[PDB]
């Protein structure tokens, strides 16, 4: 069993669609700043 | 005299592929 | 320096499969998850307060 994650799958039918690695590159390019703030705050 | 960064390098937890298979009976 | 002009934001909370479950058609793609892996124990960057 075991089915792979990150198996693509279109889920909409719109043109062009996000996919989950543009979503994390985000996240990843703005996670540094934010751990900068928090020492700040902790 | 030298900063020093909060987060720390964790690694992440191994792969385990024989465990999910298993299924369990009650003793 | 103005909230509304922020392109995305993100947010990480807490859920079980009852709450996927609760709206099944609004969620699709719910085999495929490995729900042992992602607990608050392997996920070191979410703060919480659950042992």
């Amino acid at each position: 069993p075991l089915p792979d994650p990150s198996q693509a799958t279109k889920l909409t039918s719109w043109k062009n669609e996000l996919s989950l690695q543009a979503l994390k590159a985000d996240l990843d390019a703005a996670k540094p700043s934010h751990t900068a703030m928090m020492i700040k705050v902790k | 005299t030298f900063f020093w960064l909060k987060k720390a390098i964790i690694t992440a937890r191994k792969e385990q592929y024989f465990m999910p298979l298993a299924s369990v009976t009650n003793m | 320096g103005d909230i509304n002009k922020a392109m995305f934001a993100i947010v990480s909370f807490e859920t079980c499969k009852a709450d996927l479950l609760k709206e099944k058609d609004r969620y699709h793609n719910l085999n495929k998850i490995d729900w042992q892996s992602s607990a608050p124990v392997n996920e070191p960057d979410h703060a919480t307060t659950t042992p």
